[PDB]
């Protein structure tokens, strides 16, 4: 899931 | 929760907060070797909206009450409005380009630019017709922004209850703002809850115009007309 | 156009008499074929009845043929599934399709599909339970959807000024629903607040309506359940 | 000679 670590970024 | 920020929050403090967490306009790719094609203008579209995708991202954590939202559910809004949150900032920006769309302030495409590819001059109309109602209506960049947020909000809020009632608490508080916005702006009492209510309307046609784009951009991808970034491709398998 | 003369409380009355009745659907002569033949011939004897609605809404009749021809194409679908969820608040967790057509996940579970739609009309269902929707309130929203859905999706100073009486019945509508909530005891801010919870459902049935079309017309090209010459009207609208 | 048109013009 690439929208996962993108809001914790 | 019940310690959110964005319920602390006055009105000018919540116009503040929108506007400072404005993403920026992108630059499209400038590669004169690419014929003109449905496959050229495809990559290009795809690549500044896999862009502005990683900005939206940023933008929504800085949206007030996104941030107090879980993980899952936040995940869950991008996913539903995404196509729809690029859309209405296409139309903002497009609004001092009467009969065109302004993707980036290097690409400025009309009706016809998009007759390459089928079923994209219909949106562009749909598009070209949303930007042309916000310029008649004289839509202002603090009310732009107070729509914004609420298409992150709104359009999931349905498909997933305490943080149901987060949501619809901070709804709520946009609604303050933006008739605040109109007060201050000197519209009377009936103006005020007549222009909320156009504003409003205007969201369901941007629904609208976001359900029939993403059925297209799903058969694009089942045709292969051109790669998709693997983030627009979980963004894409949410919709189906 | 006597719908601008039309006093708060004329504005419903009008309304409230054009309601169309709650149909009967034909019940025990269930397979997957028999249930979507239930609601095709229901939702086919609705069609009739939605049509003489429409006629009977103010400033309807003020358009041309072409242009309520076209607001009915682009509604049609979103009219009746509001209608079904006004009608099954009282049955939490259930879908009441008509008064001998009490469905909810179970059957839909067996039409592909058509449990993700039924999720999130249920949805909207008890939304309208928690607002405590009244009578009143949904034939206005029942107008707004019918004049607003396709507005901006017209074709002139003559067409213009058409768009543009349009968006002052829709206006009138807005008013009567402030008249409402103002009769109701809410105050300035919870009349602004309603209005918007109510408005924003629209995206949501337009949602609704824009999914539920995807799976109509693929149920048209299976050509394995008949439908009426009328229903493949209103399909081939939204597919062109 | 839509069926709405024939509908609605009655
Ligand atoms: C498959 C086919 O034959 N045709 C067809 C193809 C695509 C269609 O997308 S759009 O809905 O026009 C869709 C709306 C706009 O044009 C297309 C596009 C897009 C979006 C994502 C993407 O990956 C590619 C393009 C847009 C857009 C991009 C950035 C932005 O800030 C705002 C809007 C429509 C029709
Ligand atoms: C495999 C397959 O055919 N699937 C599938 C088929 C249809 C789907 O439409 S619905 O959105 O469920 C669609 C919404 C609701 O269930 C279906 C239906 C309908 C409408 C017309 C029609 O001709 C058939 C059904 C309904 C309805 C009927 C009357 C009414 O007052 C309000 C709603 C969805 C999935």
């Amino acid at each position: 899931k690439i929208l996962h670590r993108l809001l914790q970024d | 929760k019940k310690n959110s920020l964005a319920l602390s929050l006055t009105a000018d403090q919540m116009v503040s907060a929108l506007l400072d967490a404005e993403p920026p306009i992108l630059y499209s790719e400038y590669d004169p070797t690419r014929p003109f094609s449905e496959a050229s203008m495809m990559g290009l579209l795809t690549n500044l909206a896999d862009r502005e995708l990683v900005h939206m991202i940023n933008w929504a954590k800085r949206v007030p009450g996104f941030v107090d939202l879980t993980l899952h559910d936040q995940v869950h809004l991008l996913e539903c409005a995404w196509l729809e949150i690029l859309m209405i900032g296409l139309v903002w920006r497009s609004m001092e380009h009467p009969g065109k769309l302004l993707f980036a302030p290097n690409l400025l495409l009309d009706r016809n630019q998009g007759k390459c590819v089928e079923g994209m001059v219909e949106i562009f109309d749909m598009l070209l017709a949303t930007s042309s109602r916000f310029r008649m209506m004289n839509l202002q960049g603090e009310e732009f922004v107070c729509l914004k947020s609420i298409i992150l909000l709104n359009s999931g809020v349905y498909t997933f209850l305490e943080e149901k009632d987060h949501i619809h608490r901070v709804l709520d508080k946009i609604t303050d703002t933006l008739i605040h916005l109109m007060a201050k702006a000197g519209l009377t009492l009936q103006q005020q809850h007549q222009r909320l209510a156009q504003l409003l309307l205007i969201l369901s046609h941007i629904r609208h115009m976001s359900n029939k784009g993403m059925e297209h951009l799903y058969s694009m991808k089942c045709k292969n007309v051109v790669p998709l970034s693997d983030l627009l491709l979980e963004m894409l398998d949410a919709h189906r």
